[PDB]
């Protein structure tokens, strides 16, 4: 935590299992924890956890930023009725805009499913399409049934 | 039925392909083909497609191209006649090309 | 005869040879131009 | 090395300085403009919602322009972010 | 009035009731009942049936619009 | 006092704004709100590209430095500009948001309102030229990528029937 | 009158008062009058540039094949490298000067009396592009001789030129064809054709 | 048909040139289209060239793992 | 069980329940059309659903309406 | 040499494909006498599969690893005559088709009832509209901005 709180955050990625380790054992292996040399490791054709652990790392920055945004208890942050009700293009191509809408969504269960699964059908043939050509797994490339 | 039957004796019709019993194997395929096509006549039912087609009824009087026999999806019964002779023709002729193009290469 | 006309116009006898006439001229092209993938003329 | 402990106060510094001197007009106008999260035509407070109830002990601040603690939290977030972003980007050599 | 009240025997017509077959589209008035008590006295005729091939319905005046043409 | 003289003029712009040719073939411009929004954008970006101008050839003739660390220069910058765009912001008249005058504008420019006009077109027509004499220099970078706006000048004042834009805009 | 075929009506969107008009119009393509209107000023002006087009052959062509100057085939003759100037160039200045000629003609045809009235400097010459008629420009700047001051009640020297233009738009494709096929000049086709005619035609092609 | 008359070669083959423009928009050499990753002039290779760029192309090239597969009509 | 409704734009043709199997329907005076009746739907209890009502309703898109709703005994049509 | 394709003129694999059908259809040749009608057939086949290899050959066609001509769709000005072209021939013959149908119903439209011209078909309106297609190109595109291609909703 020296390196992270003195903000040398590269000493997290010195010796990231160079080309040679086997998985569960100290031969080849290394010392970082976060790194982005991307690809796949050798013996397992799948990603290194060290770029999953950064990878999660990044966008749990991502989220716990973004989860800040909207209005609360506290003073500060967005009305979702303000922001959709401010994009109404002028010139009337959409109309009304998204003016009435956080009101007909929030009201209705059946809005807020049909958006859930919509994101959630998108993102699970996301994982089906990450999870055959960038498997995080180690050795589920080689056995091919699953 | 699957295996010795089904799966062996279609070893003639699909390796059928550029013999002389050619013709059956793509019949093998093509009825395969109308027998699920009539799938949709016989699952389906009329007021889907009558909805669609006064969609594409309203795309076409925006084009000045409305007919004047309008367009009316079929009657329920003319789609069971369809999905029936569809579905008859295309596994009878699944069949036929099976049963002739086995019986004609091993003879 | 008028009435003759009038059947021979009629959708399905004059799809037919509309579809007779045109089966024969693509029929004809693709004995004279046969095994055709590509439009060599100002290639 | 860029003083881990410098450029951090710099920066949280700078952060709270755009804040409360540059834009909090504009930052509190677009508060007041937004308005709260209102459901249905009103405040989720004024909807039943016991939960909400928007604090107005931690926003009573007597700075004569209105910088609470939570406009302090804000700018000083930003400030670390970016803080920490020089630092990261400056620590390897790309 | 006695006089007539709604659009001229064969005035073709625009309906504007949404529930209509002929929703947006132009008719052919026939008829109108000057009955200063029924609901619905405009009787049209259009070009086109309807699904229960029906070429002609009763429409209100509020429910009807004369075109420029 | 028109772009192409003969294509109609929209209705939302037909002379009176200070620089008003009725350009707008797009309909950008429909809604009021939008088109002040835009000439305010307009002079903004006008002064900007002539303050660039003579901000490239100028080294160019002297220093040929071909207009081409970050996080210190960055952050004065960002501090220095991002308080007057923002001060910039804050104003709510609109005519005040193009033309504020007062103390930005001393020696009595805007003393006279017919001059003030008149000047007004000056600054557009000027601004306008120097916004596409910008992205001139720019794609004059892309297309030759090591060459200066003034060294392409002297290219073209060589040989003006050899050396011009056509070299680019067709394969041949 | 007569109509470009016997035994059939000219259409009664079209007739007498056009310039050169004969009736030929079984496609329904001048039904629409504005379409009309659009279609004679692209006949006009097609017809104009084709006219130059045959002048430019012919007389090019009579000094290539009897041999007065040395000048290319019709064919071959775009990438002639010029010494002062480059195609490259060529190419852009034609685009500019014919952008400024042609967009001028466009908004007169839409506005007759555009191009001459305010703000509409040509070097100070903003009344020789009066117009006076769509397609029929007029003016010191465009008919310096002015053989026909009028345009309404010249219809002999309209009807000369719509028909000397069509003959030329009919003989540039004569020139795009025959010589595609053929891969010579026209003169060296028609002399080809004036030696033996029963045994030099398109058909003589195999 | 063309196969039931024996005649492969006359098949409607269409090869999917902008799924390939992407592949090799990614680092994969199998194409020879040389644009923004396997250009090694591109910016964006010259901009990753020292994060992940190797370990990415020597999987996405690798012929044997399932990232980025040879298509093909 | 069912719930047919009988909007204003009847024509009073009396043809809804003159196709009617099972007596739901009747025809009553009314002052709103040429005809001076319309159709009213009193025995919904035993209206099974066919829609044979409203597949002779005249008009518009309909005037009788048929609501499929809770099915008992006599709308299931059983004779068990 | 595109998309990591050889030219079929310049390919082994082609060459190797029409070797392999002469010999299938040569193999089905010794079985019959070479001047009677089934021999001369399948010489007629056999010289019509020798030109097909030849002509896809001295197109400039692309054979991949496989050996069969693929198509470029890209926009390549070498590979026009794959898509470009013949989409051009196919969109001109199509909306000849949709101009001459459309113009058909506009022209029967003002009938008293028209469906029966749709059913009992007008040959001789037709014919006169059936060439009035060959300009669609320039009497749609007059249509759209006349306004006249596509109606006005009242
Ligand atoms: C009208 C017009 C027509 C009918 C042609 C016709 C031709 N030009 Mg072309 N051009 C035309 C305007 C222009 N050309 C050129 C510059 C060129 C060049 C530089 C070349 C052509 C060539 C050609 C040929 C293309 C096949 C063909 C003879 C080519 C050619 O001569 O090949 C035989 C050729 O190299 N043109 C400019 C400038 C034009 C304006
Ligand atoms: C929609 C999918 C599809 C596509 C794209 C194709 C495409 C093709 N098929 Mg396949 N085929 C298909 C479905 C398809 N087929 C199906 C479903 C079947 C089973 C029924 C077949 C069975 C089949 C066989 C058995 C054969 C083909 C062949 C062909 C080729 C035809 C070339 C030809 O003769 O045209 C040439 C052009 C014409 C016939 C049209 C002429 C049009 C006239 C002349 C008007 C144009 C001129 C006009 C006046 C305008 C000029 C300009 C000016 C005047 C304005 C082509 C590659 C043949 C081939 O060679 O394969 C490679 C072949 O042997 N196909
Ligand atoms: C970003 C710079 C910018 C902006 C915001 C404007 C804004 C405006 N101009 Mg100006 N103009 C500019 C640059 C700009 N112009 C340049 C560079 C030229 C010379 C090429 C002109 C020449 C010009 C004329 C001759 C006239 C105007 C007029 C107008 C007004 C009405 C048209 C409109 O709504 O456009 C709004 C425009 C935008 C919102 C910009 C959108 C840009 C798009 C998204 C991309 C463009 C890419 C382009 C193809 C390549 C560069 C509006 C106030 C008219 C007027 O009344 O002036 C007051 C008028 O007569 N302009
Ligand atoms: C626009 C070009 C054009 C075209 C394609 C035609 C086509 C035709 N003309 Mg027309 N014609 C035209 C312009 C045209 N004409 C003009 C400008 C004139 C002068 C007014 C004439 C005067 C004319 C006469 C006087 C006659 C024709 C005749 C004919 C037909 C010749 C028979 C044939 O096919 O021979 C291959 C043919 C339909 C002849 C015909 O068949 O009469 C019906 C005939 O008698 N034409
Ligand atoms: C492309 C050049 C061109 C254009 C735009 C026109 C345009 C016109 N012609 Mg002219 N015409 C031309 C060339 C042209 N002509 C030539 C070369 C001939 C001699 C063969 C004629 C002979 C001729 C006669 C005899 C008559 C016309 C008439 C007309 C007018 C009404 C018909 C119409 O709308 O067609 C519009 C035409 C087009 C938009 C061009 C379509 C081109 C197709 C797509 C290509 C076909 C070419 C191929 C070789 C056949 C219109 C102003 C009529 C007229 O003057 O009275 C008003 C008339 O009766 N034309
Ligand atoms: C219309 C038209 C067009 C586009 C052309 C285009 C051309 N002409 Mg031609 N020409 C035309 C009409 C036209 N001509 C007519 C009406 C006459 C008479 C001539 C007589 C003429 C001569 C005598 C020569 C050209 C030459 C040329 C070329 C160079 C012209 C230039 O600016 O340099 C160019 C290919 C020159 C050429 O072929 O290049 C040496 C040349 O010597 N033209
Ligand atoms: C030989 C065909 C021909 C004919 C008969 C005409 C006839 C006419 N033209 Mg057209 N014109 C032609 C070719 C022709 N022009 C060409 C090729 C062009 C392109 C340069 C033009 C461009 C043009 C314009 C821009 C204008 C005319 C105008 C005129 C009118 C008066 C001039 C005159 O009679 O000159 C006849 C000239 C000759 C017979 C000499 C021919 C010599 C050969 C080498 C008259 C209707 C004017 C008009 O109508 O406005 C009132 C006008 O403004 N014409
Ligand atoms: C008025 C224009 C005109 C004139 C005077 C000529 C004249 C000639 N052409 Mg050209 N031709 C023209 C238009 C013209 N053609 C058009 C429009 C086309 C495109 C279809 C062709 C395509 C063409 C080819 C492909 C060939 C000729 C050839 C010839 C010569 C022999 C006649 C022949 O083959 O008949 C062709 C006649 C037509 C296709 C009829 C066109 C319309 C007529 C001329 C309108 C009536 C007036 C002769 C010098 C041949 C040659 O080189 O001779 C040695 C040759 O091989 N022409
Ligand atoms: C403009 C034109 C030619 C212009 C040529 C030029 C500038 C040539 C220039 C050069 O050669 C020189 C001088 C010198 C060379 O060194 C260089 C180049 C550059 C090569 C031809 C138009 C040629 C135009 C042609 C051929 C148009 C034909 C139209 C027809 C037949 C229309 C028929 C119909 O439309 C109607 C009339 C009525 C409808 O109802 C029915 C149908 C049937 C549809
Ligand atoms: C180039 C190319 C490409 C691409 C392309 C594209 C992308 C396109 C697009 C396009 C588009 C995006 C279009 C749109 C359109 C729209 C509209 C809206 C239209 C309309 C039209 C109409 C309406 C018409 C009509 C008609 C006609 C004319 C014909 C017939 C008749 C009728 C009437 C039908 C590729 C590379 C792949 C390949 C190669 C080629
Ligand atoms: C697809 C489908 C339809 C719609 C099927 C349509 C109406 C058939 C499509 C139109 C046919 C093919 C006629 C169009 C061809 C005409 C002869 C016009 C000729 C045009 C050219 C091809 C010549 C039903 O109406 C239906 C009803 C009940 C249960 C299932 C179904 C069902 O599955």
């Amino acid at each position: 935590l020296g390196p992270l709180f003195t903000g040398q955050w590269n000493l997290y990625a010195q010796n990231p299992d160079s080309s040679s380790h086997l998985f569960g054992t100290s031969q080849g292996s290394g010392t970082a924890i976060l790194t982005l040399l991307g690809g796949f490791h050798p013996q397992t054709q799948s990603l290194w956890l060290t770029d999953m652990a950064h990878h999660h790392l990044a966008i749990a920055i991502l989220f716990l930023i973004a989860g800040h945004m909207y209005r609360t208890n506290f003073g500060i942050g967005h009305s979702i009725k303000d922001l959709l009700e401010a994009h109404i293009p002028p010139g009337g191509r959409l109309g009304r805009g998204h003016k009435g809408l956080y009101d007909t969504i929030n009201n209705s269960i059946h809005f807020q499913l049909g958006l859930a699964l919509a994101s959630l059908g998108v993102i699970t043939s996301l994982v089906a399409q990450h999870m055959y050509s960038l498997p995080a797994y180690a050795f589920i490339a080689q056995d091919f049934t699953t | 039925w699957l295996r010795d039957f089904l799966w062996a004796q279609a070893s003639q019709v699909i390796q059928s392909y550029g013999s002389s019993l050619s013709a059956y194997g793509l019949f093998f395929l093509g009825a395969h083909f109308v027998w699920a096509f009539s799938l949709m006549f016989l699952f389906s039912g009329r007021g889907y497609w009558q909805e669609l087609i006064e969609s594409i009824v309203w795309a076409h009087n925006k084009l000045k191209v409305a007919p004047a026999t309008q367009p009316r999806a079929l009657s329920i019964i003319q789609g069971r006649a369809v999905g029936v002779t569809h579905y008859l023709l295309g596994g009878i002729a699944t069949t036929w090309a099976f049963f002739l193009a086995r019986i004609i290469a091993v003879g | 005869m008028r009435d003759l006309k009038t059947y021979l116009s009629v959708a399905p006898v004059l799809s037919t040879l509309w579809f007779g006439s045109l089966a024969g001229l693509l029929i004809e092209i693709n004995r004279l131009f046969p095994d055709a993938l590509t439009f060599p003329f100002f290639s | 090395e860029l003083s881990p402990s410098i450029v951090i106060s710099l920066s949280t510094g700078l952060s709270l300085f755009l804040g409360r001197f540059v834009f909090f007009n504009f930052q509190r106008e677009n508060v007041a403009k937004q308005g709260l999260p209102e459901q249905n035509g009103k405040t989720h407070f004024e909807a039943g919602d016991d939960r909400a109830k928007e604090y107005v002990s931690l926003l009573k601040s007597n700075d004569p322009i209105g910088f609470n603690i939570v406009d302090v939290l804000a700018w000083g977030s930003i400030g670390h972010i970016v803080a920490y972003y020089i630092l990261a980007t400056s620590s390897n050599g790309y | 009035k006695p006089p007539p009240i709604g659009p001229k025997r064969g005035s073709k017509v625009k309906i504007l009731r949404r529930e209509s077959y002929w929703f947006k589209n132009v008719g052919s008035v026939v008829a109108v009942d000057q009955d200063p008590k029924t609901r619905y006295p405009v009787v049209v005729r259009f070009a086109k049936v309807n699904y229960a091939n029906i070429s002609t319905n009763n429409y209100a005046l509020d429910e009807v619009e004369e075109v420029a043409a | 006092a028109h772009w192409m003289p003969g294509e109609p003029r929209p209705a939302y712009l037909d002379g009176s704004a200070p620089g008003d040719f009725g350009f707008d073939p797009l309909g950008l411009g429909e809604v009021p709100a939008n088109l002040e929004r835009y000439k305010e954008s307009e002079l903004i970006h006008c002064r900007w590209a002539m303050l660039a101008v003579p901000g490239i050839l100028v080294p160019e003739a002297l220093g040929y430095g071909n207009w081409v660390t970050l996080p210190t220069i960055l952050a004065i910058e960002f501090l220095a500009i991002a308080f007057v765009e923002h001060q910039r912001s804050m104003e709510k008249d609109p005519e005040k948001k193009k033309y504020p005058g007062g103390a930005f504008d001393p020696l009595g420019y805007s003393k006279d309102p017919k001059k003030l006009e008149e000047l007004k077109v000056k600054e557009i027509k000027n601004g306008r030229l120097a916004l596409l004499a910008f992205v001139g220099f720019c794609v004059q970078q892309s297309a030759y990528p090591g060459t200066g706006p003034l060294e392409n000048l002297a290219t073209h004042l060589a040989d003006p029937w050899h050396n011009n834009i056509g070299d680019i805009v067709i394969p041949f | 009158r007569a109509t470009w075929l016997p035994g059939l009506n000219p259409p009664p969107y079209l007739d007498g008062n056009l310039a050169g008009d004969y009736g030929f119009d079984p496609l329904g393509l001048g039904e629409d009058p504005e379409s009309l209107k659009w279609y004679v000023q692209a006949e006009l002006v097609h017809s104009r540039f084709a006219m130059l087009g045959v002048a430019g052959i012919l007389f090019t062509d009579l000094l290539r094949t009897t041999g007065i100057r040395n000048l290319p085939v019709w064919y071959e003759a775009g990438a002639v490298k010029f010494d002062f100037a480059s195609t490259k160039t060529l190419i852009v200045v034609q685009f500019l000067l014919m952008g400024f000629a042609e967009t001028k003609r466009y908004m007169d045809f839409v506005s007759p009396g555009s191009q001459a009235k305010e703000g509409s400097f040509f070097f100070g010459l903003e009344a020789a592009l009066e117009g006076l008629e769509p397609g029929y420009p007029g003016g010191p700047l465009l008919n310096p001789l002015g053989l026909a001051k009028d345009v309404q009640n010249a219809h002999d020297w309209k009807l000369k030129e719509i028909k000397n233009g069509r003959l030329a738009m009919m003989a540039m494709l004569g020139f795009f064809v025959q010589a595609s096929v053929t891969h010579t000049g026209p003169i060296d086709n028609l002399v080809e054709h004036l030696s033996n005619p029963w045994h030099k035609t398109i058909i003589q092609t195999l | 048909v063309m196969l039931a008359f024996g005649t492969p070669e006359k098949q409607i083959l269409i090869e999917p040139i902008f799924a390939q423009w992407i592949q090799s928009a990614h680092g994969k050499t199998s194409y020879g289209f040389d644009v923004l990753l396997s250009s090694t002039s591109g910016p964006a290779f010259n901009a990753g060239r020292s994060i992940w760029l190797p370990g990415w192309l020597n999987a996405i090239n690798e012929n044997s793992n399932s990232l980025f597969l040879t298509i093909g009509p | 069980s069912h719930s047919v409704k009988i909007y204003d734009t009847c024509i009073g043709c009396t043809q809804c329940v003159r196709a009617c199997p099972t007596d739901v329907l009747e025809m009553i005076p009314w002052d709103g059309c040429k005809a001076k009746q319309i159709a009213s739907a009193p025995r919904t209890e035993d209206c099974v659903g066919c829609k044979r009502c409203e597949s002779a309703c005249p008009t518009d898109f309909l005037s009788v309406r048929v609501y499929l709703w809770h099915e008992t005994t006599r709308s299931m049509g059983l004779a068990y | 040499d595109i998309s990591g394709l050889t030219p079929c003129k310049d390919s082994k694999q082609f060459a190797k494909r029409e070797k392999q059908q002469i010999k299938k259809l040569e193999s089905s040749l010794k079985l019959y006498a070479p001047e009677s009608a089934p021999a001369l057939a399948l010489n007629a086949q056999i010289e019509k599969t020798k030109r097909r290899f030849d002509n896809y050959g001295k197109y400039g066609l692309l054979c991949g690893s496989d050996g069969l001509p693929h198509l470029i769709v890209n926009g390549d000005q070498r590979h026009w005559g794959e898509f470009i072209t013949p989409g051009i021939l196919f969109l001109y013959i199509a909306g000849w088709i949709g101009w001459v149908g459309r113009s058909y119903l506009i022209a029967i439209s003002g009938e008293k009832k028209p469906a029966m011209k749709e059913i009992i078909i007008d040959v001789p309106l037709a014919s006169r509209i059936i060439f009035r297609g060959f300009i669609w190109p320039v009497a749609a595109y007059r249509e759209f901005l006349n306004g006249d291609l596509i109606a006005k909703d009242v």
